[PDB]
């Protein structure tokens, strides 16, 4: 991610430059095919659109400073250099499906605008998110 | 240096896992409910996408049948209006966006040399939320009133508590919101696997064009989908409660239009870059030539990343509320990187050895289509030309050369290409060619003359027209060829079903012969962890050098235009 | 689970580059992992490593 | 080549039938049925052409 | 105070986990990253239940 | 300046000949743009075809080739020449774009007649707001606004009972609308006809009662969205034309999704002689109880729309293609 | 050495927080558009007389305080201190649950003297922006509680430490959004 943190500056500076052009060009140019005055949707959502790229770019930049030369980031690396452990990946879980079902229940709750359905769907969602996180933590059954 | 390992006696082979023909009872039922394997998830993610394709395309036929002749033969105004709303929605958000992540879930971990995705339980949630959103959105048809009937853009104040009442319009909003969570849940872990989980020696610039495209799309989908969710939840807040945010008396119409099109065109380009990548995978393998201008492609894709954000109000030239010069010019720019990456394809095929299998046929039948689609795109990008063409029927023809271009031709190309990888079996060539020719003639027939009618004064969302308009012969031709386009899926479905359980067995880890991507260095299908062994990655084509060692010196010596004089340079320390 | 063992979430990379998942046998192994398959017993088999109090 | 020409002729006759059938049923519901007829005809013609263009440059051999 | 389960590491020129860096490429194992698997079937404390029906 | 005859006809792709100088300019621009687009397309397609007929697998077998021929990947010299060319093309195209778009979007054409277009669900309503003293009833510049009928709308701004949510104004503030004396109202079974003079600068003032509609005249080669409260939306509700050159009846359609009967709100433009139009205005001004059809008959015109017919409202009719009235 | 490398979960959470910021881009857009044409006819001034600026500062400092305590909790997780994490997370939960009650009380005292959703454009825009933030704060509090009950069952390895660090990321984002939202509503007017 040495180069990943860098390539975000491209879009960041581009969108920052376009946002400032947009604000100044929309509030001071009368075209005849529109009216004069700053547009408050293309300005806020394009200033803050550059914000996303800047955030991710800066975070990855700070992160990449304090990382050693990884084999994946090394041009002439042997396959045997990463020989070790790649951390912990969940093999299986039923909870993603359940919590999709829970968001579906809340969705229809909001559609029909039934208070009980919204309330149940909200707490049916908290439960499933909780169970997703506590999946590998459920203690050995104490008698 | 290279550190040649000692020849160990006894090493025979990996297990070479069995193809998909032989499955026992219960082997898949509960596995799919709880799976966190990106392979099976991707398979079911593509299948579901195509199911929605067939379902959403049936609506297009009903629309197209009604337009055969003047007068309302079987369909009403209300039913016709809610039939293009749901057709344009199911095809863009229930087939388009998912099919993007299906090719992402399957081959992106396989292309960078990863064992799995970063968040296996999260993309498993991304599949289940999208399907739920889809089912929720379509529940509108099961209400007496019907589904949403405002288009796929839900303009204001046509889409408020006053106008368009009924629960279908809420279902549409909520379903769109839910399917948009699946896109961001998938973009999170298509972006962090690229960063973190990569094979030894696979630098960022060793990754294929496909993964670069999904990289750019991921960062591009993170800033558009939340915005749509915010806008749609603003409308729901207006409808369900008594909010006044979207009243015409304070923007409202224009507010929504800006808010929508700001994600309207970024979602459009989330449907194009991955399929440009798919095509960028297929062309080099069938031409026995490397991807011409690899870094050129990188820069082109990166340009479309940033430029696509500054062009959103070119969708609203006739509103008389936007700065015409700003959006007109910005749109003219976004054609330049596309032109670049489009010349790169020609460069790749240039003086190559082309074998015409189904993937290459599809890919070439793509460029010819999307080219004309994009050509009539710069037409609409000029306001003097867009005044006549906006909200009209020439527009309809335009975004069917680009949508049916990318998301259909390149998607099908990807299916034929990766089928041996995904299943260990190969698709029938004759049936594939039949499918291509049907879906090609049947498409150009139904959409070419569509241009002509739009210019002579037929607007888009019209249930009916008069005989004294001249739009009779054209509608007739379009309907005939559309019914032909609808039949093209018959060979496709038969091919996929038959070849899944009876297709020819793949006995080599690279059936297409000259594959140059990390997926072609593994068994078909891969063994549950993507790799029973990992090669040395020294370029963007690690599988090619793996299979063809005798030419490793040839592909370096003549890769550049000339003045290449490093083969005679002294060694470093 | 009885044939191969509990699927632990430890995706190790072998020196050759093969990604392998660590399996925890519930029974005796023969020579080099590959646990002797335990016959079904009509009871609930553990599926996670937290069910063994790890 | 064998299958091809048969498919072309069958498609052609069906398409001609459809084109003729449209003219009677003016602007009724049956115009849709006639559209389906011509679509099937055209489909068969293109199927014949596709099989013709496959036995010319085949990519799969019979074992 | 330092948790018993915390990996035995030198608190000098080395930190096991901070805000943004770690020692693995992926999620840390919830059963201790320093735990060597697999283990003998005895340590699991799983009792294969012999059952006979009829 | 269209290129030639039949070729020029082909390049239009059914684009109407255009009855306005604005339309003529747009038509010319369109023709030339298509000339260039066709060329570029031909080149791109030509390369795609040569990829089939020239660069093949066992095409390159007669010459004892083999595989992996000339495995080039980076033509840097021909890489910075194919980026620049599209840039130049788009810049030269944008110049003409901005040049052409200035004609239509100009608001300094000194109109001699203003029409208040009012789009509602689902029809149109025209009213003659201002008319120049030349082609006026008496000679004094016609001033078409209703004293008490407009002031009643201006008074709808505040709800007498507490209801001013939208920036201290009534939710249903219908005051942006303009009510006139001479008004043509379109019924579900009578197509509204707007009568205009020839060789005269007309201005159009667009607003909507409820929802967004679109004033599209295919012969104008132009459309514009009419928005409820156009000022708040910051949309220019006014557009002008230099003149209309042709005489006759021209269709107009709503080119913006607006509820169910969207396909069924069509209007007509009847462009008539200058003097004739003046006479029309005189007749309808001195006869406020008369109807538009009677006024049209007064000047020897067809009383009803000739380029359009009303739709039959019966749902379960029209099955046999008889949808006209 | 062990060849240290980026925290995968932290990078995943930062990429999630970026998208959540664009969620509020929509809300801010809606607020600013309604503000623009509210100032036009001099109606905005009348509506912002319903704001309790002093009261909105006390809750601000409460939320900032919660953030600082949260960071203290995370400082305790790097070192494997279970109890340091446990204590500061509880104080953050308490501090963050009185913000919601405080914010909720403001709503109750605001609808009492005129300002509702169905009363003005200002009212609708005020409640959309502040309402969604309140939902996010509730979600953050629930995240804290689930982390607290996660380290009650598991053995507190670096896995639990990582979970705590990412939840802190979410909390920091939420309070930063509040900081940006308070200036917009109560200061800029
Ligand atoms: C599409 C939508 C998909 C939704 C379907 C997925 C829901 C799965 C339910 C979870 C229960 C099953 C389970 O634990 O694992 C399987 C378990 C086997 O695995 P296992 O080895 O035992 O390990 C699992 C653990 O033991 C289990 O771990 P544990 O021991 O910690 O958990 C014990 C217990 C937790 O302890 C409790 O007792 C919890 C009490 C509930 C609290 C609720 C809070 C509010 O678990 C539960 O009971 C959780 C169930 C909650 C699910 C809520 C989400 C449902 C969606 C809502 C939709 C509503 C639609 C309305 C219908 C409309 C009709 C018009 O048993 C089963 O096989 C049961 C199968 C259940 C059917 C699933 C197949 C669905 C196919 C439907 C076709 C569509
Ligand atoms: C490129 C493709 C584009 C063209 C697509 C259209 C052509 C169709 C060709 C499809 C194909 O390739 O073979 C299907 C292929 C058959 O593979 P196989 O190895 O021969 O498995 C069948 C064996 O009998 C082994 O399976 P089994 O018989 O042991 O398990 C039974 C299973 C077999 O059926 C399935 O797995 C599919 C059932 C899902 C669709 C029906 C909705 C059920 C709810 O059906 C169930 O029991 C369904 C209950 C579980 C899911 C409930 C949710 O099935 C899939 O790959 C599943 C994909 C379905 C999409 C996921 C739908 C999620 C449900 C949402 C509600
Ligand atoms: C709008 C909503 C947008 C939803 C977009 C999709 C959610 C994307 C989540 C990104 C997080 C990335 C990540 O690390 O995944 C971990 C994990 C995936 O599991 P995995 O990949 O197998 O394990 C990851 C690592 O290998 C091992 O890592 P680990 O197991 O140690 O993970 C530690 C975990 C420990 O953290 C927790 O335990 C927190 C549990 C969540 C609190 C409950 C909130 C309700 O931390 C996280 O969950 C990561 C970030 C922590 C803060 C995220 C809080 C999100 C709150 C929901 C957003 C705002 C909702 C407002 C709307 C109100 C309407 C409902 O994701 C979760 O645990 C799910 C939590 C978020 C679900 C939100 C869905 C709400 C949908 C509402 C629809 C209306
Ligand atoms: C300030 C306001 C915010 C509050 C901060 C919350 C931080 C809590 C962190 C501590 C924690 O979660 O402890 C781990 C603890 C782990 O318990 P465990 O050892 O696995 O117990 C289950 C064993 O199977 C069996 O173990 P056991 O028999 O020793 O279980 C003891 C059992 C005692 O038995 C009961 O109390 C069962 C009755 C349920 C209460 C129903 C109330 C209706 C009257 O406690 C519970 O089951 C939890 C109910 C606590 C009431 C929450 C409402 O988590 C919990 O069980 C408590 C869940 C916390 C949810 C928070 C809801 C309250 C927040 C708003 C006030
Ligand atoms: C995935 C499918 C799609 C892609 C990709 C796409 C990108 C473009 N689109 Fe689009 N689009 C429009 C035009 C363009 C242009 C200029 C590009 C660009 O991406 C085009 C890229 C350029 C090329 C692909 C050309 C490459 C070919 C060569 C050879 C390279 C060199 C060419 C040069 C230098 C040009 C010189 C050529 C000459 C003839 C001088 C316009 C109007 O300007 C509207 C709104 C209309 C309205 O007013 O409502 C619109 C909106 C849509 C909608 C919905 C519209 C709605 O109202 O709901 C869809 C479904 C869609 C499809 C797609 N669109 N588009
Ligand atoms: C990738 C995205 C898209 C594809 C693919 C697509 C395919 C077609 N479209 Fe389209 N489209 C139109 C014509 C066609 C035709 C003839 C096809 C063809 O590709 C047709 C494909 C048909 C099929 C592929 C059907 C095969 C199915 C068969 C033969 C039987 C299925 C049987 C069963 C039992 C179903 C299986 C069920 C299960 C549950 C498994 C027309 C006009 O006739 C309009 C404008 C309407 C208007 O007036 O504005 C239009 C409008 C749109 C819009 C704008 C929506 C709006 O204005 O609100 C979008 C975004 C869009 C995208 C797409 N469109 N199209
Ligand atoms: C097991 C089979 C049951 C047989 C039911 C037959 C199916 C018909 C069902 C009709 C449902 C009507 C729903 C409805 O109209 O909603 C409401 C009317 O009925 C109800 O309130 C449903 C109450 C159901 C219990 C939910 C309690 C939630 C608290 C959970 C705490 C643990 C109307 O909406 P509202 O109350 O205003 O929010
Ligand atoms: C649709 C989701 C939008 C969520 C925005 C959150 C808005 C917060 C409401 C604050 C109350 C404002 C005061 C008020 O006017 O109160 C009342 C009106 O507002 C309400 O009833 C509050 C609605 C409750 C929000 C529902 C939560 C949605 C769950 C999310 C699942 C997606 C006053 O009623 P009254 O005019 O006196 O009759
Ligand atoms: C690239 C085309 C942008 C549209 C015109 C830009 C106008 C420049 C605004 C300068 C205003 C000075 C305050
Ligand atoms: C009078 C002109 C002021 C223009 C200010 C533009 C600000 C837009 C970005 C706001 C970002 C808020 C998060
Ligand atoms: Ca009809
Ligand atoms: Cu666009
Ligand atoms: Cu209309
Ligand atoms: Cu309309
Ligand atoms: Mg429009």
């Amino acid at each position: 991610m040495k180069s990943s943190a860098k390539l975000m500056y491209g879009p960041t500076v581009f969108m920052a430059a376009m946002a400032v052009i947009y604000i100044f060009a929309t509030m001071h140019v009368s075209d005849g095919g529109s009216v004069k005055g700053v547009e408050w949707v293309g300005s806020v959502a394009l200033v803050l659109s550059a914000g996303l790229t800047l955030m991710l770019g800066v975070y990855l930049h700070f992160t990449e400073v304090r990382v050693d030369v990884l084999p994946e980031d090394w041009e002439e690396a042997e396959v045997a250099d990463k020989a070790g452990t790649l951390g912990f990946f969940s093999p299986s879980s039923i909870w993603p499906a359940a919590m999709s079902g829970a968001v579906g229940f809340l969705a229809f709750g909001v559609v029909y605008f039934h208070y009980w359905m919204i309330a149940v769907g909200l707490m049916l969602l908290i439960f499933t998110i909780t169970k997703l996180n506590l999946q590998y933590g459920v203690p050995k059954e104490k008698h | 240096m290279t550190a040649v390992a000692p020849r160990v006696d006894g090493h025979v082979a990996p297990q070479r896992p069995e193809p998909t023909g032989h499955a026992r009872k219960g082997s898949k039922a509960w596995l799919m409910m709880t799976t966190t394997d990106h392979k099976q998830l991707g398979i079911m993610y593509i299948i579901m996408s195509f199911s929605f394709f067939f379902l959403g395309g049936l609506m297009a036929l009903l629309i197209r049948a009604e337009l055969f002749t003047p007068g309302l033969q079987f369909l009403s105004n209300e039913q016709f209006n809610q039939l293009f709303t749901m057709h344009g929605t199911v095809m863009l958000l229930l087939y388009g966006t998912p099919i993007v992540w299906g090719f992402a879930n399957y081959v992106l971990p396989l292309q960078i040399g990863a064992p799995d995705v970063a968040f296996p339980r999260l993309n498993a949630f991304g599949f289940w939320i999208t399907t739920v959103g889809g089912v929720a959105m379509l529940t509108g048809f099961l209400t007496p009133g019907g589904a949403a009937d405002f288009g796929w853009t839900m303009y204001s104040p046509l889409s408020d508590a006053i106008h368009s009442p009924g629960l279908g319009s809420d279902m549409w909003i909520v379903g769109v919101g839910a399917t948009g969570i699946g896109s961001v849940a998938s973009a999170i872990n298509m972006l962090t696997t690229i960063l973190c989980l990569r094979a030894p020696g696979m630098t960022m610039f060793r990754m294929p064009i496909f993964t670069w495209n999904i990289f750019v799309v991921s960062v591009l989908a993170l800033l558009i989908f939340p915005l749509l969710l915010a806008a749609a939840l603003g409308v729901l807040y207006d409808r369900k409660l008594g909010g006044h945010l979207y009243d015409p008396a304070n923007g409202g119409s224009l507010l929504w239009q800006h808010l929508f099109w700001f994600f309207g065109h970024p979602e459009v380009y989330v449907l194009a870059l991955p399929f440009f990548g798919i095509v960028s995978e297929i062309i080099p393998v069938f031409s026995r030539k490397p991807m011409f201008g690899y870094v050129g492609l990188i820069f082109a894709t990166l340009s479309i990343g940033a430029l696509s954000m500054a062009v959103w109000a070119h969708h609203m030239f006739v509103t008389g509320a936007v700065l015409l010069p700003f959006f007109s010019f910005m749109t003219f720019l976004i054609s330049v990187p596309t032109g670049v990456k489009f010349f790169n394809w020609v460069g790749t095929m240039w003086k190559g050895h082309i074998t015409w299998e189904t993937p290459m046929i599809w890919s070439v039948g793509f460029m010819a289509t999307f080219l004309f689609g994009g050509l009539t795109g710069i037409m609409l990008a000029s306001p003097p030309l867009d005044f006549h063409l906006a909200d009209s029927y020439f527009l309809i023809a335009h975004f069917h050369y680009t949508l049916f271009g990318t998301v259909v031709f390149a998607s099908c190309a990807g299916v034929y290409f990766w089928f041996p990888k995904m299943t260990g079996r190969m698709m029938d060539e004759r049936l594939g060619k039949i499918h291509f020719w049907l879906t090609f003639v049947g498409f150009h027939g139904t959409f070419l003359i569509q241009h002509w009618v739009g210019n002579m004064g037929m607007p888009r969302r019209y249930a009916d027209y008069l005989d004294s308009d001249g739009f009779t012969i054209y509608n007739q031709i379009s309907t005939v060829f559309s019914f032909l386009l609808g039949l093209s899926v018959i060979p496709f479905i038969w091919n996929v079903f038959k070849s899944w359980r009876y297709g020819e067995l793949v006995t080599v880890d690279d059936p297409w012969g000259y594959g140059n991507s990390l997926e072609w260095a593994t068994s078909c299908p891969p063994p549950r962890h993507n790799f029973a062994s990992l090669p040395r990655i020294r370029s963007e084509r690690p599988a090619f050098e793996l299979h063809y060692p005798h030419m490793i010196e040839r592909m370096r010596a003549e890769a550049h235009t000339g003045h290449h004089d490093d083969i005679n340079a002294p060694e470093l320390g | 689970v009885l044939e191969h063992g509990i699927e632990t979430g430890i995706i190790k990379q072998m020196p050759n580059g093969a990604f392998i998942e660590v399996h925890q046998p519930l029974g005796p192994v023969d020579d080099h992992g590959h646990p002797i398959p335990l016959p079904y017993a009509g009871a609930a088999v553990p599926k996670q490593m937290n069910q063994l109090g790890y | 080549m064998g299958k091809s020409f048969a498919l072309l002729v069958l498609g052609a006759i069906i398409l001609a039938g459809g084109v003729w059938y449209t003219i009677e049923v003016g602007y009724s519901v049956m115009a849709i049925v006639a559209a389906l007829i011509m679509a099937a005809g055209g489909g068969i013609i293109t199927w014949g052409l596709a099989v013709a263009a496959d036995v010319n440059s085949p990519t799969s051999h019979k074992i | 105070f330092v948790d018993p389960a915390w990996p035995e590491h030198n608190p000098a020129d080395g930190h096991v986990v901070t805000e943004l860096i770690s020692k693995v490429a992926g999620a840390s194992s919830p059963w201790g990253d320093d735990k060597e698997f697999p283990v003998s079937a005895e340590e699991t404390g799983y009792v294969h239940p012999y059952t006979r029906i009829n | 300046a269209p290129p030639g005859g039949v070729l020029g006809d082909f390049l239009r792709m059914g684009w109407p000949d255009g009855i306005t100088p604005e339309a003529v300019a747009m038509g010319n621009f369109w023709s030339w743009v298509w000339v260039a687009a066709w060329i570029i397309g031909i080149i791109m397609w030509g390369l795609f075809l040569t990829a089939i007929f020239a660069w093949g697998a066992k095409r390159a077998e007669k010459r004892g080739e083999g595989e992996f021929p000339k495995q080039l990947q980076y033509n840097v010299p021909l890489e910075l020449v194919l980026t620049i060319v599209p840039i130049i093309i788009v810049m030269v195209l944008f110049f003409f774009t901005v040049q052409t778009q200035d004609k239509v979007t100009a608001l300094d054409k000194n109109p001699e007649v203003t029409v208040d277009v009012t789009a509602y669900q689902w029809n149109w309503k025209f009213g003659y707001s201002e008319i120049d003293g030349s082609l006026a009833p008496g000679g004094q510049d016609y001033q078409g606004s209703d004293p008490e009928r407009q002031a009643a709308a201006e008074a709808s701004k505040k709800d007498p009972s507490g209801d001013n949510p939208i920036h201290g104004n009534s939710k249903s503030d219908v005051s942006y609308l303009e009510f006139n004396r001479i008004e043509t109202l379109g019924t579900t079974d009578e197509i509204p006809v707007m009568v205009l003079p020839v060789n005269t600068p007309i201005e159009f003032n667009l607003a909507s009662a409820d929802v967004a509609h679109s004033f599209w005249v295919p012969e104008f080669l132009f459309k514009r969205d009419a928005y409820a409260h156009p000022e708040a939306n910051k949309s220019q509700r006014v557009f002008q034309i230099e003149e209309i050159t042709e005489e006759g009846a021209f269709v107009g359609r709503c080119a913006e999704m607006c509820g169910t009967y969207h396909a069924m709100m069509n209007f007509e433009l009847r462009v008539v002689d200058r003097d004739s139009f003046a006479e029309y205005i005189s007749f309808r001004d001195s006869n406020p109880d008369a109807t538009n059809a009677q006024a049209l008959e007064h000047i020897g015109q067809a009383p009803y729309a000739t380029s359009t017919s009303p739709f039959v409202s019966d749902r379960t009719a029209t099955r046999d293609g008889e949808n006209t009235q | 050495a062990a060849l240290n490398r980026p925290n995968m979960v932290s990078v995943g959470t930062i990429v999630f927080l970026s998208q959540e910021l664009m969620f509020f881009a929509g809300l801010f857009a809606m607020y600013f558009v309604s503000r623009a044409n509210g100032l036009a006819n001099g109606s905005w001034g009348e509506q912002t007389d319903h704001l309790n600026v002093p009261y909105a500062l006390l809750i601000t400092v409460i939320l900032v305080s919660s953030s600082v305590t949260c960071q203290f909790g995370v400082f305790a997780a790097e070192r494997g201190d279970v109890y340091g994490l446990r204590k500061w997370f509880l104080v953050t939960i308490i501090l963050g649950s009185i913000f919601v009650i405080g914010q909720g009380y403001e709503y109750i005292t605001l609808v009492g003297h005129g300002l509702t959703i169905q009363s003005s454009v200002y009212g609708s825009a005020f409640f959309i922006t502040t309402g969604f933030h309140a939902l996010h704060v509730i979600a953050g509090v629930m995240a804290f509680v689930v982390v607290l009950m996660r380290i009650h069952k598991s053995k507190f390895t670096p896995a639990q430490a990582t979970a705590a660090m990412v939840v802190s990321y979410y909390w920091h984002f939420v309070d930063v959004v509040w900081i940006g939202l308070f200036i917009t509503i109560y200061f800029i007017q």
